[PDB]
């Protein structure tokens, strides 16, 4: 019964690796440059990843930018907690093969705080033991949990479109459950889940905001495209111009 | 532009 399993299994994109010299002393700088690099070629394949699911393509090429201009910070931070629980058991945070941060690494890129509430987060795939059919269903839903205020192009099709992967993510609890009373409750904590992502990609586009202003004196690049997704839609975040989409 | 650039590919 669920009809996008095996489709969300196909165009999952492939690790992505920083690139970063691990052998070099560890500053401030270096390291949010090489997450700004990796965050530009994650970038690059969420893009390709949104183009290949069913239904996105129909909406308003605006509505796609829109949607992507958005909701990239949210998609990159789960699937980053997603891969630190399959890798490290949610102990360290896996930005990348390549780009492991523990705690050392916390202290000096100067977002600690923000490092151990993404290590929470992890720590929730570890106790709710998250099945890779709830990864994939989940994080295809983070690209409809945040909009415009007054809304997009199409509405009508995207609240359609959205609660057709809502949908999904109950069959697929269902297909693997024992009981329609169990998979309820796990359709509840997967939906608060994904619910309390928000708070912190709020905290997390201030931050970006804070370091994008402040590039030149702190010598963080960032890359192309990051920096005109950036300057594009974190402003009207940060003013309040957007609306969360709540799954529960 | 880079943006819209891949969405068109
Ligand atoms: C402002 C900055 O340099 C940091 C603050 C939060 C950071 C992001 C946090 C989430 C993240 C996870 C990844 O796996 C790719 C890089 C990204 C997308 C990071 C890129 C650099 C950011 C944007």
């Amino acid at each position: 019964i669920p009809i996008f399993l095996s489709v969300l299994q196909s165009i999952e994109p492939e690790v992505v690796y920083a690139g970063y010299d691990n052998t070099q002393p560890d500053t401030s700088a270096s390291l949010l440059t090489s997450l700004n690099e990796l965050g530009e070629r994650q970038l690059v394949r969420v893009v390709k990843w949104a183009k290949a699911l069913p239904g996105f393509r129909n909406l308003h090429v605006d509505d796609q930018m829109t949607l992507i201009q958005y909701s990239w910070m949210g998609v990159m931070v789960f699937a980053m907690g997603w891969r630190s629980y399959k890798n490290v058991n949610s102990r360290m945070l896996y930005f990348a093969p390549d780009l492991v941060f523990n705690e050392q690494r916390m202290q000096k890129s100067t977002m600690y705080n923000l490092c151990v509430r993404m290590r929470h987060l992890s720590q929730e795939f570890v106790w709710l033991q998250v099945t890779q059919e709830e990864f994939l269903c989940m994080k295809a839903l983070l690209l409809f949990s945040i909009i415009p205020v007054e809304g997009l192009k199409n509405q009508k099709y995207f609240d359609e479109l959205r609660m057709n992967y809502i949908k999904e993510l109950d069959r697929v609890i269902s297909f693997q459950g024992k009981n329609p009373t169990s998979s309820s409750q796990r359709f509840y904590q997967l939906t608060k889940l994904l619910d309390s992502l928000q708070p912190i990609v709020r905290k997390l586009h201030q931050f970006t905001f804070d370091l994008f202003v402040q590039s030149q004196s702190l010598s963080v690049e960032f890359p192309e495209m990051m920096s005109e997704i950036i300057s594009a839609q974190v402003p009207k975040i940060l003013a309040g111009m957007v609306k969360p989409l709540l799954f529960h | 532009a880079l943006l819209r650039y891949l969405l068109d590919k």
